[PDB]
């Protein structure tokens, strides 16, 4: 059966716009598609996910998320797209996005992130798109030097279709390219 | 350049300035966050099989033009919402027949999109939504008297001026399972109104399962006002939450409690829950609910309840749920419950309760579930829950309790034999060992 909050057709369960602040319970593990867009949802609960082993689309945007429980998603290997903007995410947990080995669309845009911890991206092999643009990167601070080697290496797959490219990664304040920031600028101890 | 899986087609977000190639069989399209322009009939064309579609949040302005939809005989749900300047020519909808869902959340709209023969094609449709537009008046026109599924209606955030009997015309006849007029203002149905005779009745032949009027101020002399105008209307769940200027608030001359004259119009209603929490009410006066001889539930939560009157709860014959959590009613005692004699559940937390009279609960004999965790309570009266005699399920938990003996010895003992009721851990306050483990050495 179909969450109460919820509208599902087929293997889709879109429980968008109805003021949710959280996670419906007793979402159908046959799930593919799931739509927790516009709702005000503020935290996860660990492995709250771990049920939709089946899922390859999860909607999240335009929530209230400020960070994420670390392994969150590591049941869902079959994930094939992750929408994340338009959130408060000031952090990614270490290793978050590990198992989505085949993941094609992440999208990231217009949050809070000073940075992205080493090799975050590393296990993403399948990846065709990803949204970097509109985040308060930390060019001061040492540990932007992944997102800088990370961005500049795939930067094909970085803001496509006309969302400024890997140049569309900018340094906050100097609104530089993240991309051309040197070691020899940055330090550990700018680091919050 | 969409993900396509199954019947679902994902087009979130991919720059799209008009309806892309898809495959014919699918009958969920998501299109939302794109930079579509206008919708005609030629957009859905190769698109015959579709049930669910999105289209929300366009760059602003989307235009949608007559027969964008004919032929989508299999569309049910149709979600729309976020279109900042939305416009519709008036066949926008047509040979939607079967649809069921329709949102258009935030479209800049207004009354005119019920008035106007926009949803005339739509004789299925049971559920509309138009939160947080533009809509001062309620009007629907005439061919909403044959729309026999329409029940869920919501306008919450759009700022109605009044509700009237003649401006409801073409809802009377109608049961709705949700009619949702939340945070909707009503600035003109105010105490001075002079339209308040001409009004009428604005539900009049019209029944509601939950009507919800949470976030609108309802003065005391508003609500009187108003609940005497839907005299008579059957609402089985009335919500009354966020009522910010109902109560007269902590130590105040302005506005006033609700008294036993103010939900009168409610008589025959029928109402079995009531939600009035969130307000500012400071009293619970005389037979200030006594018109609710049907009600099952009610909250009260986080008002400003320092007093309970005799008689206040006089005529409440089915009563089964009573919320006062989060008040300050300080003490509590054997009067105040007086008038509840089917009671199940009553919670008392959050109160800052540092008393309870000797006969507190004593014309409680049905209560199952007591809460007084989270207040300020060192010590209970001796035989305090001795007449409980259904009770199943107690909370004394984060109360400060005074664990010298004797004056322990009842409350720990009684705790102990009664071990499988207690939720939650009573805690002695300094040593913080269990409530339930203290053995006074005398009695
Ligand atoms: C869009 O559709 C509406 C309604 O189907 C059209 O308006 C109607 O036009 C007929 C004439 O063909 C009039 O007799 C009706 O009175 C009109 N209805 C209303 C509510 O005005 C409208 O002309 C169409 N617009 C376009 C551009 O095709
Ligand atoms: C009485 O109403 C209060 C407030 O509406 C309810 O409070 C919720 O209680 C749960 C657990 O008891 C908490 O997790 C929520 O955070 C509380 N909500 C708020 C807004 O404080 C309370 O549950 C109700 N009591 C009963 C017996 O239904
Ligand atoms: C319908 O819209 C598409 C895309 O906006 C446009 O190319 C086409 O000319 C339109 N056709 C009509 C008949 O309006
Ligand atoms: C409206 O009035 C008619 C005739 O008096 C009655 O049969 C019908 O049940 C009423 N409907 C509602 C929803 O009250």
């Amino acid at each position: 059966a179909c969450p109460s909050q919820c509208s599902c057709s087929g293997t889709t369960v879109d429980c968008s716009g109805k003021s949710l602040a959280s996670v419906p319970t007793g979402i159908p593990t046959t799930t593919q598609v799931l739509g927790l867009s516009s709702n005000q949802i503020t935290k996860l609960e660990p492995g709250v996910f771990d049920s939709l082993v089946n899922l390859q689309i999860l909607v999240l945007y335009q929530n209230q998320l400020t960070t994420l429980p670390a392994g969150v998603f590591d049941r869902l290997i079959n994930l094939k797209e992750l929408y994340f903007s338009n959130n408060q995410l000031t952090s990614l947990p270490a290793g978050v996005f590990d198992k989505l080995t085949q993941l094609t669309r992440l999208e990231l845009q217009t949050n809070q992130l000073k940075s992205i911890p080493r090799g975050a991206f590393d296990n993403l092999k399948s990846l065709t798109n990803i949204y970097l643009f509109n985040n308060p990167w930390d060019c001061e601070c040492s540990d932007i030097l992944y997102l800088k080697n990370w961005i500049v290496q795939h930067a094909s797959i970085v803001n496509p279709d006309g969302h400024g490219g890997v140049d569309n990664v900018k340094c906050s304040g100097t609104n530089t390219p993240v991309r051309a920031v040197t070691e020899a600028s940055t330090s550990p101890s700018k680091c919050p | 350049e969409c993900s396509v899986i199954g019947y679902n087609a994902i087009c979130i977000n991919r720059g799209l300035h008009q309806v892309p190639e898809l495959p014919a069989h699918v009958n969920y399209v998501d299109l939302s966050l794109n930079s579509i322009a206008e919708l005609n009939e030629t957009s859905f064309s190769r698109l015959q099989d579709l049930q669910f579609l999105k289209v929300e949040q366009q760059t602003p302005g989307l235009v949608i033009r007559n027969n964008t939809f004919r032929g989508l005989s299999s569309l049910i749900i149709l979600k729309l919402d976020y279109n900042q300047f939305l416009q519709l020519e008036t066949g926008a909808f047509n040979g939607l027949a079967n649809l069921e869902v329709l949102t258009l959340t935030q479209c800049n709209l207004d009354g005119a999109v019920l008035s106007g023969n926009f949803f005339k094609p739509l004789t299925s449709l049971e559920m509309l939504v138009l939160r947080d537009n533009n809509i001062k008046k309620i009007q629907p026109a005439s061919f909403f008297l044959n729309m026999r599924r329409f029940h869920v209606l919501d306008l919450t955030f759009n700022k109605v001026k009044s509700i009237c009997e003649e401006d409801l015309l073409n809802f009377q006849g109608k049961h709705f399972t949700l009619l949702r007029l939340s945070s909707i203002t009503l600035q003109d149905m105010n105490e001075y109104w002079l339209g308040w005779e001409k009004c009428g009745n604005p539900f009049k032949n019209t029944s509601i399962t939950t009507l919800d009027l949470s976030g609108n101020g309802f003065k005391e002399s508003m609500a009187k006002r108003f609940f005497d105008a839907i005299a008579g209307t059957k609402i089985q769940s009335l919500i009354l939450s966020n009522s910010y200027n109902m109560g007269s608030s902590f130590g105040h001359t302005n506005f006033k409690d609700p008294d036993n004259f103010t939900f009168k119009g409610l008589e025959a209603s029928g109402v079995k829950t009531c939600d009035l929490s969130k307000s500012k009410i400071f009293a619970l006066l005389k037979s200030v609910f006594s018109h609710f001889t049907d009600l099952e539930q009610l909250t009260l939560a986080q008002n400003e309840i320092n007093k309970i009157d005799d008689n206040a709860f006089w005529g409440l014959t089915h009563l089964l749920k009573l919320n006062l959590s989060q008040n300050f009613l300080g003490s509590i005692d054997s009067r105040m419950f007086e008038n509840l004699d089917k009671l199940e559940v009553l919670d008392l937390s959050y109160n800052h309760i540092r008393a309870l009279g000797d006969q507190s609960f004593l014309g409680l004999p049905n209560l199952k579930e007591l809460a007084l965790d989270t207040n300020q309570l060192k010590s209970v009266p001796d035989g305090i829950f001795d007449r409980l005699t259904s009770l199943q399920k107690i909370w004394l938990h984060t109360n400060p309790w005074d664990c010298s003996c004797p004056r322990i010895d009842y409350l720990s003992r009684w705790l102990n034999k009664n071990s499988q009721k207690e939720q939650g851990s009573a805690k002695c306050s300094g040593s913080g060992k269990p409530v339930r483990s203290i053995i006074c050495p005398t009695s």
